[PDB]
């Protein structure tokens, strides 16, 4: 006998079987790492694909600077990946945006971020996954970071008694014309604290489904967190407007914007014509977006507006400009027999090169030049996974394009587009237009650095399309983005993990990646889960564990079992129907008066706020 | 009110600018008031779409081909533990004593571990003495009732093994010291390549196959119900637990689940410690001699023994080292079993029914040595590996919900009893079987999925989805295209080393091709 | 170890010492110091404050539990809800929970409609009777309607909802019908023509051949599947043209085919596909099928068959203009080809009305006529016997239900075990008080129950039973509950063998000694109950010490005994070499370990 488990997908489909083909959710073993190698390849990938030669000498640090930008050279072998963008093309497709959408909808939505961040307080950068510290110069959260900069500040120069964001900004901005600047002790000068803040690191974290290609995401410091929060929030504000944009939320919506457009097709097309799909996938999204092109953008964007918002969001986009990354840790020596190794960092790897191998050689002179101690002037692309809705707008820019070329052959396309994913939606009366079409809205796509993927980028008939994991067809529209939690990595509190997870299910429920038989094995899976991680267990159990030797000596004073708490020897009540409902609600009534009024004692030394947090 | 500006801000400002533009003051000029002519930018996009080759194939004239596969050795096992040849001993479960350290203890009062001296030489193995002397000394650590093991010897060797030497500070170093030593770059080695695996198709058989005790997995309770929404979903949970649990491959679940919980533990409390940890797992029934149906029998099991370097999990990438010691009573083959030194330890019994009694014949027994590496992260995913569960009832409840909305009425007995799914060929013939037998296969698939996974699984898993909606598009008479299908094969092909798994899934997916060419056009030969 | 921080002024008034038992909790803290508070420390009384503070959490909670849970079905599409629209419904499925509203009358066609394929289900059991059974049937049930208890004489026709199982009973009535029609689950009318009967026949294997009917003329229907209208002509057996109105991808192939069957277009109507020849049988149990439901059912097992039922039907590739209004094999709107004669379009066809009412003829099968032959109903359009709990019911009349299970023998045997107590002489406690359990192995209630005891390994259940039972008696001590429990067993000859743990009946299920199940359960505290599954039994009698006494209903020449850890444990077999005053631990459940010692 033999076995091979993909002949269930001859007399079945595909939409539903098709998770069985990639493992379950949660954090990926595989380390992918953030070396100096990789960091390398990267950025002569991002060198080469632009594809100019020109250079210019700045005056603030006496460095060349590869100005890769509406400076179009080296045509031959066009189909390979581009960066080099023209403003013209940039513009034109900005304004049929906005005669499309309104004259004063790109107003309405700036008044709209401006009038948002007023009332905002610079706390809220408090919130990020992480960053890089620019005087212990590491990674850390952005609480960290935050209190460091500002005892540096109170250390040096006094306290910052704005506590807002516009003060937060401004004092950054004087910051960058001090010279001196101290921190807990030890001082610096003024170029090297510009060269810090304009730093950036490599992390190796990259967790989530479908591919984890990054790497070496980004992260930024603190001085330039609040800009690009900003941008972001604009470009927000103009994506929610925008039919094609399903970055910023997904699932019902995203299943609402899908059949919109799919019915909105069937009756706009003529009956001659038919359509077809394409399964987009953007390759190099972070290698071939330049801040130079979206410094115009926002100009011409905030061209009638407040004068404040044209400076502020013409703020991010320069500091991108010139950003200083910070090279891995660096090589290491060895001798023959591996007996004796040495380790040396990336600042000295110019001065050993003569031993390094050819192809870490022949990757490392010709950026020397723009090397200043251990970093490397990059002048452009985008590496971070920010601006994401702003490269989503200049998609939604790119499949808002029409003019009479087409009109006179009876085609046109639609679709929408992701971060770096999209859907093309290509229309026709013939067999070979469709392929004239292809190739337009290719050329469009690339005048201006957006590329696409020949090896992963595949089409079909109307029926069968893939768009974020999400394998739409004729019906049964089946997702793959189930989530979870995690306990160990985040004990935010006994009391609050329960409840998020409970929360976290219901919500993939209703994007209906999980079921009802599903939803409760997860559940039963995750109490269990938390249930080790804070080491408790319920009474029937026979465990000796050390909050369990007193949770089994104080069991024989109550009769109310059920009203236990998890964390003390308790039992689940809650189901499908009861997870918007914390557990303690549930019990509230049921409890035995005693350990209720025991519990909810404001009177003791420390979502329901129960006598169970973890300082 | 205005955000003030500096200096050197405004200097870079004017200076990162487009070409054409040198002050931010004419590049903003020119954006305030561009202007629309569509015409010259419809002679660009001409120009481009001339000055490109965008080719547009149609899988039907240009059809896919056969994947090639690496040629050389076969693939080894990789798994840390063993699945078809393990072996265990038992013995009754005491609430009082459910700890590794007593367990351990109880299982070598009784002097069956005492017996275990393997001889000399092996079969096959490079460092037979330190793996032997390395046994003595933990024999003698248990009948100390300390796990832990002072000397440091082997333990050192063998974790050193990977990497030792020692480091010249870079202010030391001159060219004449360079010269004299001869230093270079550390060359960066590639894993091998390797052949197809001509094992896997038997674990899997195995696995499938239904165990003699159950209840290895443990699992929480279930709460009341409220309405037949709940009332369904909890018999649907209860009948395919009941229905796995009673499955070999729940045994090594339990087994990694139990054995990293401990290790996780020993990682935690003594770090730079040497210590000794058991593979074990605990049952709650078993099938009656007599008669095919469940009996209850608690009981525990030990199927071999895990030691552990010294481990901190802050350095390294948190990296760290174990040796394991296994059980078996099958000998080896020299293909698949490759990392193992092997011996051969005395004797054991086998017990089987007898009539109304039972007996016990006598069998040899081996020793499988090996030695490995793990991480936290490794830790914190397997011993997640209940979530397979999760997967699988996925495609059950996929398969039981969508017929019932075709017919508005409750099957699910009707397709879990009926609806047939192929499962394999046999004598050149297919196999099908309920769904209720395919579960284990769909089980099976995404534990392997859990163990073997790496980079080389995420990228095979991203890229046969294309091969799969290509094939969907060609059974419904869609005219699949593409731009460039063997730069996928390569981008396929470049990710087959050293993983049985993808293997196997790229053999059986181009017998699946194989299979449909048959009513497919898409495909070669 | 004390990574939690604390107060301590909170800690000192609240006198937390440390290392109560060894535990520190302790500025630092554990976390077992919050369960030492909150299991021995000081009592507040804030209840009202905290659900004042957390009202809009405890309204959600009241909320919820103000709903009225109603039943769920599997089905797709064609402020205070959506808190819970995840649980209400999704996609595949939907639950009809409701808050305020209440209408029973739709739950009561879906009531009427299942009881009457029920009983029309139930005729089908003789090849004479069947009119007569039916309508005695019909007069022998009556329903509690809704709210008024009323006959199922005359809902049937007062009713006006077309289906097969309504026409296919009323017809027996002399009703009144409305033309309609019923080919399997379709729904089918005329709309103009006429023609005659001809036979033809049709081969199987290639071999054998089997005569079907049809119409020679010209003739034009309505079809109508779940969502989606057609209309289509015949002629010649086979189909002319057609037209689809409403489309759902699934429902249009159904929909399709059942009407290629309606026109027996194809060549399968010539001869019969290699699965057919598997059976060749045309036929029930004991009755004939004719060849369009036998394809029908064939369609019905998997969706290839349908597909090659459509490929039967030509395919070809469209031309230009037709796009808008082709078809797919899959019923893809628009596709570069499609099928022969076929038209696809948006918007449901208007379905027309007849207002012309008639009677029909039943036959031996059940079958109506109306004229010209013209077949409007049938048993042979229905589903297969589904079984369904029937509430608000009354039925009489023989064949009414089977109502025989083993579950229910099992429930019967030991409702008559606890009835013959009866606290009276010749019963269980006069011999229990005269210690003669000989003849407890002899009632007759014991003898009606063995047929339910697995037979192969019947006679150590019974050794073992009667042990437990003579144990008990001898001594006095006893339990009423595991005696009843073991009783049915001890009525065969006693034998060697291996014993478990576990007595099994015939229907695979077991029941234990010492423990609870859902076969049979009970507890103190509530000793007058005895559930089985769930079904409370009262016990004519009362005893608060009878039962306290089960040191000797666990094992069989064993007796519990104080707790002792250093005793080892063991299973249920090595006990044969085991002595006396040597104390043993044994599991006697899940997780339940006791102690024991001969004798």
């Amino acid at each position: 006998m033999e076995i091979n488990p993909y002949l269930m997908f001859l007399n079945n489909d595909v939409t539903s079987l098709i998770s069985t083909t990639y493992p379950y959710t949660g954090p990926p073993p595989m380390s992918h790492g953030s070396s100096t190698k990789y960091t390398l390849e990267t950025i002569k990938r991002t060198y080469d694909y632009s594809r100019t030669s020109v250079e210019k000498t700045s005056k603030v640090f006496n460095i060349p600077r590869r100005k890769f930008c509406n400076c179009l050279e080296d045509k031959d072998e066009l189909v390979k990946p581009t960066g080099n963008v023209d403003i013209s093309s940039l513009l034109g497709l900005a304004e049929m945006m906005e005669k499309r959408m309104g004259e004063g909808f790109f107003k309405h939505c700036v008044m709209e971020a401006e009038t948002e961040i007023l009332k905002m307080h610079f706390s809220r950068l408090t919130e990020g996954r992480q960053t890089y510290d620019w005087t212990s110069e590491r990674n850390m959260p952005a609480a960290t970071a935050l209190q460091l900069t500002v005892d540096a500040i109170k250390e040096t120069e006094g306290p910052f008694k704005g506590t807002t964001m516009l003060e937060y900004c401004n004092k950054m901005i004087e910051m960058l014309d001090w010279k001196e600047i101290k921190f807990k002790i030890d001082s610096i000068k003024h170029d090297e604290f510009l060269i810090r803040a304009l730093t950036i690191n490599t992390m190796a974290k990259d967790g989530e489904r479908g591919k984890l290609q990054r790497r070496a995401i980004a992260t930024p410091g603190m001085i330039v967190r609040p800009f690009s929060k900003i941008v972001e929030t604009v470009a927000q504000k103009i994506c929610e407007k925008l039919k094609e944009s399903g970055l910023p939320v997904g699932g019902n919506e995203k299943k609402a914007k899908l059949k919109t457009t799919v019915t909105s097709l069937n009756a706009r097309m003529n009956s001659d014509q038919f359509a077809v799909n394409i399964t987009g996938d953007n390759s190099k999204w972070n290698e071939c977006q330049q801040p130079e092109a979206y410094l115009a953008l926002l100009a011409y964007i905030t061209k009638d507006s407040s004068d404040l918002m044209k400076d502020l969001c013409s703020v991010a986009p320069v500091l991108f400009c010139n950003k200083f990354v910070k090279l891995g840790q660096g090589i290491r020596l060895s001798n023959k027999r591996k007996t004796k190794e040495v380790i040396i960092k990336a600042e000295k790897m110019g001065k050993y090169k003569n031993l390094m191998r050819e192809e870490y050689k022949n990757l490392f002179e010709p950026l020397e030049k723009y090397i200043q101690k251990d970093v490397c002037f990059l002048p452009g692309g985008m590496l971070m996974g920010m601006f994401n809705m702003l490269s989503t707008v200049l998609g939604v820019s790119t499949l808002c394009y029409m003019d009479e070329e087409l009109k006179a052959k009876g085609c046109f396309w639609t679709g929408l587009q992701s971060s770096d994913d999209f859907v093309l939606f290509a229309v026709a009366s013939n067999w070979s237009n469709i392929h004239w079409t292809i190739r337009r809205f290719n050329a469009v796509c690339k005048l201006i650095g957006i590329n696409m993927s020949l090896e992963k980028s595949y089409g079909s008939l109307p029926e069968l399309f893939e768009f974020t994991s999400m394998f739409f067809d004729g019906e049964f529209v089946s997702n793959l983005a189930m989530e979870l939690p995690a306990f160990t990595t985040a004990g935010v509190n006994e009391g609050v993990d329960f409840t998020a997870a409970m929360s976290i299910i219901k919500t993939n429920m209703i994007n209906n990646s999980l079921s009802p038989s599903t939803a409760l094995m997860a559940l039963r899976i995750c109490l269990q889960e938390f249930r080790a991680t804070y080491r408790v267990h319920p009474w029937d159990s026979r465990v000796k564990g050390g909050r369990m030797k007193i949770i089994n000596e104080f069991i024989k004073t109550i009769e109310n079992k059920d009203g236990l708490l998890i964390a003390d020897g308790g039992k689940l009540m809650n189901n499908i129907s009861t997870l918007h409902i914390p557990e303690e609600v549930l019990k509230f009534e049921k409890m035995d008066e005693q350990y209720r009024n025991r519990v909810f004692n404001p009177k003791n030394p420390f979502a329901v706020v129960s006598t169970h947090s973890f300082r | 009110i205005e955000m003030k500006k500096g200096k050197t801000f405004l200097e870079l400002r004017d200076e990162s600018v487009p070409l054409p533009f040198q002050t931010y003051e004419q590049m903003k000029d020119y954006c305030e008031k561009f202007k629309g002519n569509p015409r010259e930018l419809a002679s660009k996009v001409s120009q481009m779409q001339s000055n490109i080759k965008l080719p547009i194939k149609h899988y039907e004239q240009n059809k896919f081909r056969q994947i090639r596969l690496p040629k050389g050795p076969m693939a080894p096992y990789t798994h840390k533990f063993l699945m078809e040849e393990a072996w265990m001993f038992t013995k009754i479960s005491d609430p009082e004593r459910s700890r590794a350290g007593e367990i351990l203890i109880d299982f070598f009062k009784k002097g069956n571990l005492s017996a275990i001296r393997p001889k000399d030489k092996p079969l096959q193995g490079k460092y037979p003495i330190h793996y032997k002397n390395l046994w003595n000394q933990i024999k003698a650590a248990i009948a100390d009732r300390t796990m832990v093991i002072n000397e440091n010897d082997h333990s050192e060797f063998l974790g050193g093994i990977g990497r030792a030497s020692k480091k010249i500070p870079e202010i030391s170093l001159t060219q004449d010291v360079i010269t004299t030593e001869g230093l270079k770059q550390s060359e960066n080695k590639l894993p091998e390549p390797r052949s197809f695996p001509r094992w896997f198709n038997a674990e899997w058989m195995w696995a499938i196959k239904d165990s003699d005790l159950t209840g290895w997995v443990p699992m929480a309770e279930y709460p009341p119900a409220d309405n037949e929404l709940e009332d369904y979903a909890e018999h649907l949970n209860k009948t395919m637990e009941g229905v796995l649990q009673g499955t070999n491959c729940a045994r090594e679940m339990g087994k990694c689940i139990l054995t990293v919980g401990a290790l996780m533990t020993e990682c935690r409390l003594f770090p730079g410690k040497i210590k000794v940890v058991p593979i074990y797992a605990r049952s709650k029934e078993r099938k009656s001699m007599q008669e095919g149906l469940p009996v209850p029998s608690e009981m525990d099991c030990l199927f071999g023994i895990c030691v552990k370097s010294k481990s901190h999990l802050n350095k390294d990438d948190g990296m760290y080292t174990i040796i394991t010691f296994e059980f078996s009573i099958r000998e080896p083959n020299l293909e698949k079993h490759q990392k193992y030194t092997v011996f051969e330890a005395g004797h054991t019994t086998v017990r089987m029914k007898k009539g109304e009694s039972v007996i016990g014949r006598e069998v040899p027994l081996y020793l499988y040595c090996r030695t490995t590496a793990l991480s936290k992260i490794k830790n914190d995913w397997l011993s997640k590996a209940r979530r397979c569960f999760i997967t699988t009832m996925d495609t059950v409840e996929t398969i039981c919900l969508r017929e019932s909305a075709k017919a508005e009425e409750n099957l699910v007995e009707k397709t879990l009893n009926e609806k047939q799914m192929w499962i394999g060929k046999k004598n050149g013939e297919l196999i099908a079987q309920p769904l209720r037998e395919a579960l284990r296969v769909q089980l099976v698939q995404q534990f392997y999925f859990c163990i073997y996974n790496d980079s080389q699984l995420e990228g095979f898993c991203n890229e046969q989805k294309k091969i799969l909606m290509a094939l969907e598009g060609d059974k419904k008479n869609k005219s699949s295209f593409g731009f460039n299908p063997e730069g996928l094969l390569e981008k396929i092909e470049e990710c087959l080393i050293n993983n049985p798994m993808c293997l196997f899934m790229a053999q059986r997916l181009n017998e699946l091709v194989i299979e449909a060419s048959k009513r497919g056009a898409k495909f070669f030969k | 170890k004390f990574p939690i921080i604390a107060n301590k002024r909170m800690l000192e008034e609240a006198q937390i010492p440390k290392e109560h038992n060894n535990v520190a909790l302790w500025v630092l803290a554990s976390a077992s110091c919050i369960n030492y508070w909150n299991f021995c420390g000081p009592c507040v009384n804030n209840s009202e404050v905290i659900k004042e503070v957390y009202k809009s959490r405890f309204g959600r909670l009241e909320r919820r539990k103000e709903i009225m849970w109603k039943e769920l079905r599997f089905t797709l599409v064609d402020p205070e809800r959506m808190e819970l629209i995840h649980a209400l419904g999704g996609e595949t499925w939907i639950q009809e929970a409701n808050t305020a509203g209440i209408s029973n009358v739709d739950q009561r066609k879906n009531d009427i409609r299942a009881v009457c394929r029920k009983v029309c289900l139930a005729a089908n059991a003789s090849i004479m009777n069947a009119k007569s059974k039916l309508v005695e049937y019909i007069k022998s049930t009556s329903m509690r309607i809704g709210e008024t208890e009323r006959k199922l004489e005359e809902l049937i026709l007062e009713t006006d909802d077309v289906s097969p199982e309504v026409t296919l009973c009323k017809s027996a009535l002399g009703g009144q019908l409305g033309k309609t029609l019923s080919f399997g689950p379709m729904l089918l009318k005329k709309i103009s023509g006429s023609g005659v009967k001809v036979k033809d026949t049709v081969y199987i294997q290639g071999v054998r051949a089997v005569q079907f009917e049809y119409w020679s003329e010209q003739e034009e229907f309505y079809g109508e599947y779940k969502s989606a209208t057609a209309l289509f002509s015949r002629k010649e057996r086979s189909l002319e043209w057609i037209t689809i109105g409403g489309g759902i991808n699934e429902d249009r192939k159904r929909l399709l085919a059942m009407c290629m069957i309606f026109c027996r277009d194809g060549d399968y109507f010539k001869d019969a596909p290699a699965t057919i020849t598997m059976a060749d049988l045309s036929t029930k149990l004991g009755r004939e099928i004719p060849y369009q439901y036998v394809m029908m059912n064939w369609i019905q097992k998997s969706e290839d068959n349908l597909e090659a039922l459509l490929y039967s039907r030509g395919i070809v590739e469209t031309n230009p203009g037709k796009m808008g209004s082709s078809m797919g094999i899959d019923g893809s709107k628009r596709a570069i080809k499609s099928l022969r004669a076929v038209t696809i379009q948006s918007g449901k066809i208007d379905m027309p009305e007849s207002k012309e009412k008639i009677h029909l003829e039943l036959s031996d099968n059940l079958e109506a006529f109306d004229s010209s032959g013209r077949i409007v109903a049938t048993i042979l359009d229905l589903p297969s016997d589904k079984k369904v709990t029937f509430q608000d019911v009354s039925f009489q009349h023989p064949d009414l239900a089977v109502l025989r299970d083993e579950k229910t023998a099992i429930t019967k045997g030991y409702e008559a075990l606890i009835k013959r107590l009866g606290t009276g002489d010749n019963d269980i406690p006069s011999l229990i008080a005269k210690k003669d359990y000989l003849s407890l192995y002899n009632l007759p209630e014991v003898k009606l129950m063995a047929p339910l005891i697995r037979p192969n390994r019947k006679g150590v259940y019974s050794r073992v039973a009667r042990k437990l039972v003579s144990t008990q008696v001898t001594t006095g001590h006893y339990s009423l509950h595991e005696l009843i429990k073991v009783l049915p067993f001890t009525y065969f000859a006693p034998k060697q063998g291996m014993f478990e743990g576990r007595l099994f009946f015939s229907n695979d299920s077991f029941v234990e000694p010492g423990v609870n199940n859902n076969v049979f359960s009970w507890s103190k505290a509530d000793s007058s109950k005895i559930y089985c599954h769930g079904i409370a039994i009262r016990v004519p009698l009362v005893v608060g010490d009878e039962h306290m006494d089960t040191s000797l209903a666990l094992l069989e020449g064993f007796s519990v005994c104080e707790n002792d850890p250093r005793a080892p444990m063991v299973t249920r077999q090595d006990l044969i070499d085991v002595g006396f005053g040597q104390k043993v631990r044994l599991f006697v459940g899940q997780g339940s370990v006791r102690t024991f010692k001969r004798t």
